[PDB]
RNA sequence: CUAGAGUCCAUAUCAACAAUAGGGCGACCUCGAUGGAUCAGGACAUCCCGAUGGUGCAGCCGCUAUUAAAGGU
RNA sequence: AAAAAUUUAACACCCAUAGUAGGCCUAAAAGCAGCCACCAAUUAAGAAAGCGUUCAAGCUCAACACAAAAAA
C-alpha cells in the first residue's frame, strides 16, 4: 500500500525531487504529486535510500527491500513472511465511522438558538 | 557603532538569549474567569428630560395613537405634519429603546407588542377619528397600528368603529 | 437641558470635523 | 493589476480578498484599482 | 511665527572646535532634549543617526504644507548641521543624534490624532527608527517599560551579570555596557528588551 | 411586479419579521422603479402577498421567518 | 427637478446667468420673461425673490412665490446697501426688537410651517449675527 | 453526574 | 432550528432543537468549550467536538450564536478546515492524495524549487501555529515546520 | 579596553531570602571552605 | 549556491549563528552555581 | 512615502527631497615559463514568438504590468 | 562544550429636509477660488470633512431613528 501513503501538511505539492541526466539543460524537478502519480513506489524508495548508510552496503541493502503499490503481493514473497510490523501512525477515525455508543457518550457543549435557520 | 547591524559575538548572543524578558502567566486566562459584574452607567440628561415630557404628553392629551413612520421623503413628511396641523394634531416621536421601561411599569403595558421597530405617536386633544382616517385613506402605505381612546385600548378597527 | 445637549452635540461634530481634516 | 507590497483601497467599491495565497484588491467601477501584492 | 525657520546648509563661520572625541555621538541614550518643552506632540528618535541637510529641508516640505498658522505651530529641537564629513577623491555638515532625542516639537489647540497623521509619515523617512509620540504616549511607554522589570519572571538580567562579572563575561562585554544595561547596541536601541 | 399586500396584527408576537419588511419595500427608493405599482397595508397571523403581471402568485407567511430571507426571496422572483 | 435659486425682480431675462444655465435642463426660455413680470409688480419691486419652479418631463412651468429673500429685505430696513466685510467687529446697522416684530410676521408664510413665533425670530437673529448689524433692546 | 475535574 | 420549504407558498417550521448537557463540570463560564476543561485538550482528530459547530454543508457557525472564546473560535475554524480536507468529514460536502495536518489549501501552494542554505532554508509547514498552547505529553514541542 | 573587574560590594550581602534557600546561618558562619575548579584556566586572563 | 563572502566565522558578512535549548540550559545551571558561590562568600 | 507633472485627476503613465531592500580601495594566492574566428554552457532583470490584467485601450498602432528562457535574435 | 526560530491584512447597516447662492472679494464662484463670522428652524443636520461642477447641479461622512523578491 505504498500508493496510499499520506504526507503531513502540504508536502504533496511543496516537496520536490530534483534529478539531473548529466546532459546540458538536463535539470528536471518534479513534485511529490507528480512523482507519486508517475511512480507509486518512488516516494518510499527514495526516503529509505537517503536514510541508509552511505557506503557500498547501501546498494546491497536495497536489494532486500520490496515495494508494492497495492494490496497485491506475489505468492512467493507472501509465502516467506514472518512478522507484520505495527503501523507507526494511528489512522484517525472519520465522523461516520463513530458508532452510536460513543456519539451520545460525548456530551454537548452549547445550546443552539431555537429560531436559527442553520 | 556600525551601519551593518554589527554582527554579535556568540558569547554575547547567548547572554541576550538567556536574559530575555518573561511575562507572568496567570493560572487561568482572565478572559475565561467569571467576569467581574458590569458597572451600571449614569443616566444622562436626555433620558430624564424625555421621561417627564413623555409623561406630560401621556397625561395632558386624551388621544394617543400608534403609527409607523415608514420611509418617506422630508417634503412628504412635512406636508403630512401640515395636513395634520390643519386639524390641530401635533406629531411627536420618541426613541423606542427608552419607551419600553416607561410602559411596562405602568397600566399601559398592553401596548408593548406594538412598540418594537419604527413607531409614530399621534397625539391630539379632543379626539375626532373621522378626520385623520381620511388623511390616512388617501395614503395606502401608511397603516394605523392601534392606540387607546381615553385609556381604552383598541386596534385599527376599534379606531374605525369610533369614527362612524 | 435640551439646549445644553444640542450645543454639546454641536461640539462633538466639531471635534469629528477637525479629526477628518488630516484623514 | 499592479504590483504593490501594500494594498490600498482607492474607492468605496474596492473589495479586498485573499485568492491563491495572495491578498488581492478587486474593483468594478474603476478596474484600474486592481492590485496584487 | 508658527512655521519652521529657514535652516542653512553649512555654518557661515566654521567653528570646528570639538568638545570631546568622535564616533561617540551616536551611541548611548540622549542626555539633552529628552522631555517636552512648550509642546505636547513630538517625534521620538528610537536610535542614533546623522541628519543631512536634505533631511532638514525634508522637514520643511512635509510639515509646513500640512500646517495652519491659525491653530497650529511647530519649532526646531535639533540644532543646525555643525559636524562636517570629510570626502576623499573617488563637503557637507550633519547633526549627531542619539536614541531618545526629540527632533521637532509640536503643539497647540489640537489633539494627538490629527498631528499623528502627518508626523508618522515624516518619522518613517529618518535614517534611524522613529515614531510619533505625545505627552501621554511617552509616559505610558516609559511606565510600561518600567512595569517589565517588576513582573519579569527571569531570575537573570543583564545588570545582574555585567556588573557582577558573573560568568567572566566582561571579557566579551564593552565597559560601556555597565550603563547601557544591554538595551543599547551600536547605533541601535531596542525598547522591547528589559 | 404589480401589487404587494401585507396583513399583520401588531398586538401579538412573531409579527416583527414582517413589520420591518414594510420599512424596506414600502420606500420611494424602490417604489420609484415601478411608479404605477400598488402598495397597500391592512391590519387585522403575519403574512404578505405578492402579485405578478405575468400571472404568478406569491404567498410569504413570515411567522417563523426573518426579514432578510423575505427580501432575498422577493429578489429571486423578479427574474420571472 | 429642484433648481432652487434667487430671482431678481427687476431683471426678467438675464441671459448668460440663466439662459445657458438651464439650457441643458430643457426649459422654455421665453416662459420665464412673460409671466414673472406680472408677479414682479404685485409688491414692491427691486428686491430679490426666491423661486419654486419644478421641472417635469412634459415641459410645464409651475412657479410659486412667497416673501423676498433675507439679504436685501433685511439690509434695506437698516439703510445699508453693501454687506459687512469683517462681519465680526465692523457693523453699521441697528434694529430694535419692535423693528423685528413686523419683519418676521410676513416672513412666517413660506411653509416655514413652524407654529411658535419664537421659531421665526430666533432664526433671523442668528442670520443677523453673521451680518454686521446690532440688535437694539 | 460529572465531577468538577471531569473531561470528555 | 427553523427550515424553509417551497412548493408560490413558503413556510418555516421548528423541528427538534438539540439541548445542552445539564451538568457542566466547571460552571461560571461564558464559553461552550471553555466550560468543560477542554481549553487545550482537543485536536483536528476530534470530529465529535468539531462537528457541533459546523453547518450541514461544511461551513462554520457564527461566533455570536455559539458564544465561543474569540481566540478559540479561530482554533475551531482552523481545526475544521484541517479535518475537511483530511477526509474526516465526508458527510458535510458542498452543495487523489490523502492528507493530514494541512495548514493551507492544496491548490494555493507553490512548490519550493531552490531551498535555502543550511542557515536560511525554507521550511514546509505542518499543523497550525494556533495549536501551540495545546498540551503535549512529550517534552519535545510540536514541530510546526518540517 | 579589557581590564580587571571591580566586583561591587553589594553582591556579597546575604539577604534573608537566600538564608533559608541555601541553609546558611549568618549568626554562625562556617569555619572552612571547599573549593573545586570546574572550569579551564585557558582562554582566561593571566592574573 | 549559498556562498558566504570572506571567511565563515570572521568578516563583515559571517555565517549567522543561533542559540540552542541545551545551550541555554548549560548557561543557567552555571549561573545557579555561582549564585551558590556568591552566598557562601558573604559570611 | 504622495510633494509635484499628466486640461480636471497622486497612483493610464512620469516623478522631487527622502527611506528600505537586492546585485557584483585592499595586496590575501601566483615572480623556479585584448578584438576577431570556431564552439558554445548558463541566468532572466524578456529584444522577438506565446498567455493574461490596466490604460488618457473606438479599430489599427501604442504605453505599462503579470507569467513564460521550449525556439530565434 | 555541543541540535535555530518564525507564516502576516474581511467588515458597518440605515439615513438626510431646512433661515439661504451666510456675507466680502469675484465675469459669476453657492458648505466646498480665496477671506470674515461661524449662529439658527425642526425629533435630528458642519454656515461643511472629503470628492464634483466655469459657477450651479450632483454625491458620501458627521445628526435623529435602527507585512516583498530576483544570476548565471
Ligand atoms: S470563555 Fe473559554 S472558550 Fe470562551
Ligand atoms: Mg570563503
Ligand atoms: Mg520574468
Ligand atoms: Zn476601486
Amino acid at each position: 500500500n505504498t500508493r496510499h501513503i499520506a504526507f503531513s501538511g502540504n508536502k504533496w505539492e511543496q516537496k520536490v525531487y530534483s534529478s539531473h541526466t548529466g546532459y546540458p539543460g538536463g535539470f528536471r524537478q518534479v513534485t511529490a504529486a507528480q512523482l507519486h502519480l508517475r511512480d507509486p513506489v518512488a516516494i518510499v524508495k527514495l526516503a529509505i535510500y537517503g536514510m541508509l548508510p552511505k557506503n557500498l552496503h547501501r546498494r546491497t541493502m536495497m536489494e532486500r527491500l520490496h515495494l508494492f503499490p497495492d494490496e497485491y503481493i506475489p505468492e512467493d514473497i507472501l509465502k516467506n513472511l514472518v512478522e507484520e510490523l505495527p503501523q507507526p501512525r494511528k489512522i484517525p477515525k472519520r465522523l461516520d465511522e463513530y458508532t452510536q455508543e460513543e456519539i451520545d457518550a460525548f456530551p454537548r457543549l452549547w445550546t443552539p438558538p431555537e429560531d436559527y435557520r442553520l | 557603532v556600525t551601519r551593518h547591524r554589527r554582527v554579535m559575538h556568540f558569547q554575547r548572543q547567548k547572554l541576550m538569549a538567556v536574559t530575555e524578558y518573561i511575562p507572568p502567566k496567570p493560572a487561568i486566562h482572565p478572559s475565561c474567569l467569571p467576569s467581574p459584574p458590569s458597572p451600571p452607567q449614569e443616566e444622562i440628561g436626555l433620558i430624564r428630560l424625555l421621561r417627564r415630557e413623555i409623561a406630560a404628553v401621556f397625561q395632558d392629551n386624551r388621544m394617543i395613537a400608534v403609527c409607523q413612520n415608514v420611509a418617506l421623503s422630508a417634503e412628504d413628511k412635512l406636508l403630512m405634519r401640515h395636513q395634520l396641523r390643519k386639524h390641530k394634531i401635533l406629531m411627536k416621536v420618541f426613541p423606542n429603546q427608552v419607551l419600553k421601561p416607561f410602559l411596562e411599569d405602568s397600566k399601559y403595558q398592553n401596548l408593548l407588542p406594538l412598540f418594537v421597530g419604527h413607531n409614530m405617536l399621534l397625539v391630539s386633544e379632543e379626539p375626532k377619528v373621522k378626520e385623520m382616517v381620511r388623511i390616512l385613506r388617501t395614503v395606502p402605505f401608511l397603516p394605523l397600528l392601534g392606540g387607546c381612546i381615553d385609556d381604552t385600548i383598541l386596534s385599527r378597527q376599534g379606531f374605525i368603529n369610533y369614527s362612524k | 437641558s435640551r439646549e445644553y445637549w444640542r450645543r454639546l452635540r454641536k461640539q462633538n461634530i466639531w471635534r469629528h470635523n477637525r479629526l477628518s481634516k488630516n484623514k | 493589476f499592479k504590483n504593490k507590497t501594500v494594498l490600498k483601497k482607492r474607492c468605496k467599491d474596492c473589495y479586498l480578498v485573499k485568492r491563491r495565497g495572495r491578498w488581492y484588491v478587486y474593483c468594478k467601477t474603476h478596474p484600474r484599482h486592481k492590485q496584487r501584492q | 511665527k508658527p512655521k519652521l525657520r529657514f535652516i542653512e546648509r553649512a555654518p557661515l563661520v566654521p567653528k570646528v572646535r570639538r568638545e570631546p572625541k568622535n564616533l561617540s555621538d551616536i551611541r548611548g541614550p540622549s542626555t539633552e532634549a529628552t522631555e517636552f518643552t512648550e509642546g505636547n506632540f513630538a517625534i521620538l528618535a528610537l536610535g542614533g543617526g546623522y541628519l543631512h541637510w536634505g533631511h532638514f529641508e525634508m522637514m520643511r516640505l512635509t510639515i509646513n504644507r500640512s500646517m495652519d498658522p491659525k491653530n497650529m505651530f511647530a519649532i526646531w529641537r535639533v540644532p543646525a548641521p555643525f559636524k562636517p564629513i570629510t570626502r576623499k577623491s573617488v563637503d557637507h555638515y550633519v547633526t549627531p543624534v542619539k536614541a531618545g532625542r526629540l527632533v521637532v516639537e509640536m503643539g497647540g489647540r489640537c489633539e494627538f490624532e490629527e498631528v499623528q497623521g502627518f508626523l508618522d509619515q515624516v518619522a518613517h523617512k529618518l535614517p534611524f527608527a522613529a515614531k510619533a509620540v505625545s505627552r501621554g504616549t511617552l509616559e505610558k511607554m516609559r511606565k510600561d517599560q518600567e512595569e517589565r522589570e517588576r513582573n519579569n519572571q527571569n531570575p537573570w538580567t543583564f545588570e545582574r551579570i555585567a556588573t557582577a562579572n558573573m560568568l567572566g563575561i566582561r571579557k566579551v562585554l564593552s565597559p560601556y555596557d555597565l550603563t547601557h544595561k544591554g538595551k543599547y547596541w551600536g547605533k541601535f536601541y531596542m525598547p522591547k528588551r528589559v | 411586479v404589480k401589487q404587494v399586500r401585507v396583513q399583520f396584527c401588531p398586538f401579538e408576537k412573531n409579527v416583527e419579521s414582517t413589520r420591518t419588511f414594510l420599512q424596506t419595500v414600502s420606500s420611494e427608493k424602490v417604489r420609484s422603479t415601478n411608479l404605477n405599482c400598488s402598495v397597500i397595508a391592512d391590519v387585522r397571523e403575519p403574512c404578505v402577498d405578492v402579485l405578478f403581471g405575468d400571472g404568478h402568485r406569491l404567498i410569504m407567511r413570515g411567522a417563523h421567518l426573518t426579514a432578510l430571507e423575505m427580501l432575498t426571496a422577493f429578489a429571486s422572483h423578479i427574474r420571472a | 427637478g429642484v433648481i432652487r435659486a434667487i430671482v431678481r425682480a427687476g431683471l426678467a431675462m438675464p441671459g448668460p446667468p440663466l439662459g445657458p444655465v438651464l439650457g441643458q435642463r430643457g426649459v422654455s426660455i421665453n416662459q420665464f420673461c412673460k409671466e414673472f413680470n406680472e408677479r414682479t409688480k404685485d409688491i414692491k419691486e427691486g428686491i430679490p425673490l426666491p423661486t419654486k419652479i419644478l421641472v417635469k418631463p412634459d415641459r410645464t412651468f409651475e412657479i410659486k412665490i412667497g416673501q423676498p429673500t433675507v439679504s436685501y429685505f433685511l439690509k434695506a430696513a437698516a439703510g445699508i446697501e453693501k454687506g459687512a466685510r469683517q462681519t465680526g467687529k465692523e457693523v453699521a446697522g441697528l434694529v430694535t426688537l419692535k423693528h423685528v416684530y413686523e419683519i418676521a410676521r410676513i416672513k412666517a408664510q413660506d411653509e416655514l410651517q413652524d407654529v411658535p413665533l419664537s421659531s421665526v425670530v430666533r432664526s433671523i437673529i442668528g442670520s443677523a449675527r453673521s451680518l454686521g448689524i446690532r440688535v437694539v433692546k | 453526574s460529572y465531577l468538577p475535574g471531569y473531561v470528555p | 432550528f427553523r427550515e424553509v420549504v417551497e412548493t408560490t407558498i413558503i413556510e418555516g417550521r421548528i423541528t427538534a432543537t438539540p439541548k445542552e448537557s445539564p451538568n457542566p463540570p466547571n460552571p461560571s463560564g461564558q464559553c461552550p468549550i471553555c466550560r468543560w476543561n477542554l481549553k487545550h485538550k482537543y485536536n483536528y482528530d476530534d470530529v465529535l467536538l468539531l462537528s457541533q459547530f459546523i453547518r450541514p454543508h461544511g461551513g462554520m457557525l457564527p461566533r455570536k450564536i455559539t458564544g465561543l472564546c474569540q481566540e478559540e473560535h479561530r482554533k475551531i475554524e482552523e481545526c475544521v478546515k484541517m479535518a475537511h480536507r483530511a477526509g474526516l468529514l465526508p458527510n458535510h460536502r458542498p452543495r487523489q492524495l490523502n492528507r493530514y495536518l494541512t495548514r493551507w489549501a492544496p491548490g494555493s501552494v507553490k512548490p519550493i524549487y531552490k531551498k535555502g542554505p543550511r542557515w536560511n532554508r525554507v521550511r514546509m509547514p505542518v499543523g497550525s501555529p494556533l495549536l501551540r498552547d495545546n498540551v503535549c505529553y512529550s517534552r519535545t514541542p510540536w514541530k510546526l515546520y518540517h | 579596553k579589557f581590564t580587571r573587574s571591580r566586583i561591587p560590594e553589594k553582591v556579597f550581602q546575604a539577604s534573608p531570602e537566600d538564608h533559608e534557600k541555601y541553609g546558611g546561618d549568618p549568626q554562625n558562619p562556617h569555619k572552612l571552605h571547599i573549593v573545586t575548579r570546574i572550569k579551564s584556566t585557558r582562554r582566561r586572563p593571566y592574573w | 549556491r549559498g556562498r558566504i563572502p570572506g571567511r565563515q566565522w570572521i568578516g563583515k558578512h559571517r555565517r549567522p549563528r543561533f542559540v540552542s535549548l541545551r545551550a541555554k540550559q548549560n548557561m543557567i545551571r552555571r549561573l545557579e552555581i555561582e549564585a551558590e558561590n556568591h552566598y557562601w562568600l558573604s559570611m
